[PDB]
Parts: C-alpha cells; structure tokens; sequence
C-alpha cells in the first residue's frame, strides 16, 4: 500500500479546480486584480461555486490584502488631486511608498516561486497583512480632521508595547515632527502665520470689535492654551509665544533692523543646525 | 461535489468603531456548519472497516485543516458559535459514527486550534491602549509564537509529508508534534492566558514619616486590569510552579527577558536620574500635578511585585523612594538635567538579565548599591557645595 493518501483523497473530489490553478488566480487577484475565478466589483468579490467551505475561508483570509490595497488605492488616489494641509500629503507619500513596498514584495514572491499552496502564501504575507492593516487603521478620518490631531495621537502611539507599531509610529511621527519643526522655525525666525490652515496653536485674529486693536492698543496674535501638543512643556509654551511677539514688537514699531536680523539668522543657523534632533532638550536650550 | 448556489462573497466590514487596532477588517466566510454549500456527504456510505484507512485520509485533510482556525468539511461548529460575536465560546461537533480512530486522538489537536483560536482573538483583545505596555508588548510575542514556530514549522512540514511521504500515519503526527515539543510550549501559554482572565474577572467582580521622615502616603486604587506588577508577580510565579523542566525554564527566561526590556530601562532610569516618564501609568509610584515644592509621592501598591507587608519589602520600597527623591532634589537644585555618570566612583549597569533579578538576593544588592550612590552624593551636595 505504498501510494500517496492525497492521491487517494484528490480524485474522490472530482468537480474541483486543480490546486495549482488555485494558486494561479490567487496570485493575480492578491493585488485586487480581476481575473477569471474573481471579479472585483471594486467593493467586493464574488467566490464562485465547485469551492469547498474550506477554500472559501482561506480565500477570505488571504484576500483580506487586496481589499485593504484597494481600500489604500482609493484614498490615495482620492487625495491627490486636493489641496490639503502639507503633513497630509506626509501621510499620502508615506502611505504610497507603503503600497509600491508591498507591491514588490508580492511580485517578487511570484517571481522567485517560493509559493506551492495557499498556506504557504498565507504564512509569507500574515506580517504585509497586519502592516496594511495597522496602515489602515491609522488614517480612518483623514478627510475630516486636521493633522495636530494625528501629531498628538502618533505622539502617543510611539511608546505602544508593540514593536512595530513601535516602528511605524516613529517613522510617521519622525516626518510630521520635521515638518512641524519647520512651522515653529519660521515663526521664531520671522513671526510669521502662512499656510499653518489651523494645525498651528498660535492663531491670528481678524476681529470687529475694537476694530482700531490692530492699529495702537493691541497686538492680534494670540496664544490658544488647549492647542498645544503633549510633546511640548507648557512653560516653554508660553516661551515661545513671547519670543514671537518680542520679535513683531521689535520689528514692527521698535524699528530694530540690524539686531533683529542678526539675531534671526544666528539662531536660523542654530536651529537649522539640530533638525535631526527633533523635539528634544538640546532644543529647548536654545 | 454538489451545489447549493450559496452566493459567497468577500468584501470588507462596514463598521470600525468596535474592532480594536489589529481587529480583522474582512468579512467573515459563509458559515458552512449551518449554511451548507456544495457537498453534504456522510461518510456512512464509505463506512466500512476496510475503507478505514481511506476514511483516515479523508480525516486527515479536515483534520490539518482546523489548525489552522478553520473548521473542516466533516466538523460542524455548534449552534452556540456566532461569527459576529468576539466573545462567543469556542465548542464544535464531530460525528461519533465513524471509527473512534477519528475522533480519539481529533479532540487533543482541535484543543489546540481552540486554544489557537482565543490566542489570535487574545493577540487582538490585549492590543488595547488601555492594557497598558506590559501585555502589549507581550502580544507582540504571542504573535511571533504563532508565525515562525507553530506554522512555518507545523503547517510546511505537515502539509510536505501529506503531499509526498507514502501514507503518513497520525501517529506520527503525533510524535513530529511532540519532537518539536510545541505543544508544551502553547499550554504554557494557554495557562498563563487563563490565569490572566482569572484575575481581570476578579478585578472586575468586586467593586468595592514616623521613623524613615518620607513625606509620603499610600494611594490605594484598584483598576479594572492588572499591570506589570502584576503580570511579572504572574510569571515569577509560574516559573516557581514549574521548577525543573529545563526547556520550560529556558522558554520562561527568554519572554521574561524579552517583555521588560524598556521596564528596565525605565526602572534603571529613575534609579539613576530620578526622573519618572511613564504614558500609561504602570510605574510603581507615580508624582503630583495629576510651586513644586511638596513634591508629594504616592504608592500604587496594585502594581508592587511584593505584598509590602514585612519589614524588608517595605525596605526596599522605601529604600527605592529615598534614592529618586534624592536623585531628582539634586538636579533640580544645581539646574541641570541629567546626572553626569562621572560624577562619583560607584557605577552601576542595567538589569541586563531581569530574570535572576527577580529572584532574589541580587535585587537587595543592586538596590542598595544604588543607595550607596545616592547617599555618597547627595551628602558631597549639603556638605560642599
């Protein structure tokens, strides 16, 4: 009796599709691309007949990816053709080069043909797959909320017990925070408000009331005491709000060109010395 | 090899809000166990004794299927199993009609896709912000378990010897279970899963200056998780209950090493800074602000690895408060902050092997060579400078 037991079970199922070819459409369709077996509506997938229960799981299973690299596309592609805040096209680039990641890690396992059934496929992408899925996760109200939101709640993330997280976390967190880094610089070296739409805790006011408070008895700059991250103490909070103001009142009627400009490239130089620092103690000294 | 013309499709879940941050976001698979598709066959037909080996085969594929958390043809999950519950129990009907040499040895291998089951849904529930550190990072590992031990080792090879070996017998599935010694490995997992149920159920059940001069008092709170206190306390004592098999020690040590590796480097930290950075609140004791000047500090005895109740514990603690206080006084007054290693003669190294530590007769040492530290400077402060 020296035969092979999955010869002795394979034919016993007659109206099935050879499990190679099963692995033929499931490497097609892993990336959410239409084939002969499965034909994505563009919002799901129709598991045809002569497929066993079983099949019909791991199929859920595995094609968990491609409905997440679809869902991905769509707001990928939905977002960029906006005009939104810079820190949101951060988390598009981040999110894209994300997507070509995965995209050359499945082809390259088509290509160098490690895979010779579904479980097998399944135990090589199980990490792609929780990647994606913690990708996803993040971004659920990109179109609705500005992005301190996403600072402070990635700012909290970045100590999760877990490693990848861990990981993902501080990449994104790491871009934001250098760009965000570029906010506070411009407004310690020049004062200024430009194209912040909101993220920035420091706000002008265009106000009626006391419609001479922009000409003599007031200063319209005005520091919002719930709008500051948890990454940065209060007190140098307020630090930094002072300083801006020195620097519009010195400017603006103190007329002191030669100090403030001096001064304003000095610590531009400073500051643009230690970017790959951060937010850090070396930092709040200067 | 029939059809029911069940309409089985694949599409993502409409709600978020409910499904924690590793939550599976697929639909789940169309129910065979009561919506059948495309075979209903009883084996009763092929149930004669001589067709028992054929039987066997066809066993074997439902079999090293539900291992893998997916029931197989001829298993129907029971009516109490309900896809759209997290919470739903894990129970399922195999037929008695064929010989017991299906179902004998079947209940020791789908214990273990059960157990395999509440795991994953496990390495989703603990995945909680609220959980705190300890147990998320510890998720992390019981994830790495799964994906590089029970599967590549499990699966690959299984699913190889049932496409090429001559007849692989069960029994040897058994003995290749057993000679990667998984199985052991997985119930040490299992009972430290339980025991933590055990005491989230407990928490969940009952609602309801003199001598060493600290301006201190206890703040006794309980909350409705445990903490890395208390999951340490758990794994010490397990490890005691478990002395003498070497593979289970050696496994022990490695996740107890391999989970506090920043609780060290945060205990280390205070011990040698006095500075206190803990997001999620799971730190032995933790200060005001919840103008410093009465810089009063509480005890969350919930998360202490000891009862406290003797007079050495209580030692130690209080031996450990003094030396922060001290620590943090000193750069808060010289207006620095960090504490130059340089600064003295008595070094101090990181709890590098936090397993022995935890033991005894080390963890005194290392506390009070670090009072030692402290003492030799903060007097060199008040008596030069």
């Amino acid at each position: 009796s020296s035969v092979t037991l999955r010869q002795l079970s394979n034919p016993y199922y007659v109206n099935t599709i050879p499990e190679e070819d099963i692995l033929k459409y499931v490497s097609y369709t892993l990336l959410a691309t239409t084939s002969a077996l499965f034909p994505f509506d563009h919002e799901q997938i129709q598991i045809p007949s002569k497929i066993p229960n079983f099949e019909s799981g791991l199929l859920h299973l595995i094609f968990e990816a491609g409905l997440l690299y679809q869902s991905l596309g769509y707001k990928v592609e939905k977002f960029r053709m906006l005009n939104i805040s810079p820190m949101k096209k951060a988390l598009i680039i981040e999110i894209s080069e994300e997507l070509q990641n995965y995209t050359a890690f499945v082809n390259n396992l088509v290509s160098s043909g490690t895979v010779v059934s579904l479980k097998s496929l399944y135990r090589e992408i199980y990490e792609n797959i929780i990647r994606l899925r913690i990708y996803c996760r993040f971004t659920e109200h990109l179109e609705e909320l500005s992005g301190d939101t996403f600072l402070i709640e990635l700012n909290i993330f970045k100590s999760h017990g877990d490693l990848t997280i861990r990981k993902i976390a501080t990449n994104l967190f790491n871009s934001m925070i250098s760009l965000y880094y570029e906010y506070l610089m411009n407004w310690l070296t020049k004062g200024l408000l430009r194209a912040t739409y909101g993220e920035f805790f420091i706000a002008e006011n265009t106000d009626t009331n006391g419609t001479d408070d922009d000409f003599i008895y007031h200063i319209p700059i005005e520091f919002n005491q719930e709008r500051v991250p948890a990454f940065i103490p209060k007190e140098l909070a307020y630090k930094i709000f002072m300083i801006g103001k020195s620097y519009i009142f010195l400017e603006k009627y103190c007329k002191e060109v030669q100090w403030t400009n001096e001064f304003s490239k000095k610590y531009h130089v400073l500051y643009q010395s230690n970017s790959y620092r951060g937010i850090s103690t070396n930092f709040f000294e200067i | 090899m029939e059809i029911k013309e069940v309409d089985d499709r694949a599409e993502l879940l409409r709600y978020t809000n409910n499904i924690p941050l590793l939550g599976k976001l697929v639909n789940h698979q169309p129910l065979w166990s009561t919506n059948p598709k495309l075979k209903s066959f009883s084996l009763e037909k092929i149930s004669a004794p001589d067709q028992r080996r054929v039987q066997e085969a066809l066993v074997v594929k439902d079999l090293l299927n539900v291992l893998i958390g997916l029931e197989g043809t001829y298993i129907r999950y029971f009516n109490d199993y309900e896809p759209s519950d997290p919470e739903t129990p894990i129970e399922f009907k195999i037929a008695k009609k064929m010989d017991p040499s299906f179902k004998t040895f079947s209940r020791r291998i789908v214990r273990y896709g059960k157990q395999y089951m509440i795991l994953t849904r496990a390495y989703e529930k603990w995945s909680d912000t609220s959980f705190g550190m300890v147990l998320q990072r510890f998720a992390y590992e019981i994830r790495r378990f799964l994906e590089d031990v029970y599967l590549k080792t499990l699966v690959e090879r299984l699913e190889r010897d049932f496409n090429k070996v001559p007849n692989f017998s069960i029994r040897e599935l058994e003995q290749i279970i057993n000679e990667t010694e998984v199985n052991k490995q997985m119930e040490l997992l299992y009972n430290i899963y339980e025991e933590i149920f055990r005491e989230i159920e407990e928490r969940r059940t009952n609602q309801s200056s003199l001598h060493l001069r600290l301006m201190v008092a206890f703040d006794t709170t309980v909350y409705p998780v445990p903490k890395g206190g208390a999951i340490l306390k758990i794994f010490q004592q397990k490890i005691l209950e478990n002395l003498g098999d070497r593979s289970s020690v050696m496994f022990l040590k490695k996740l107890l090493n391999n989970i506090s590796q920043d609780y060290c480097t945060m205990l280390y930290e205070w011990l040698t800074q006095g500075i206190l950075n803990d997001p999620y609140q799971e730190f032995m004791t933790y200060d005001d602000l919840e103008r410093a000047w009465d810089t009063q500090y509480f005890i969350r005895k919930d998360v202490l690895l000891r009862d406290c109740d003797s007079e050495e514990d209580k030692n130690l603690l209080f031996k450990m408060l003094r030396t922060g206080i001290l620590l943090k006084v000193v750069r808060a007054s010289l207006q620095i902050p960090t504490i130059p290693s340089n600064s003295s003669d008595i070094t101090i190294q990181e709890i590098n092997d936090f397993a022995d530590l935890m033991e005894g007769s080390n963890l005194e040492l290392y506390v009070d060579k670090c009072y030692s530290r402290a003492n030799e400077i903060f007097l060199k402060l008040f008596f030069q400078g």
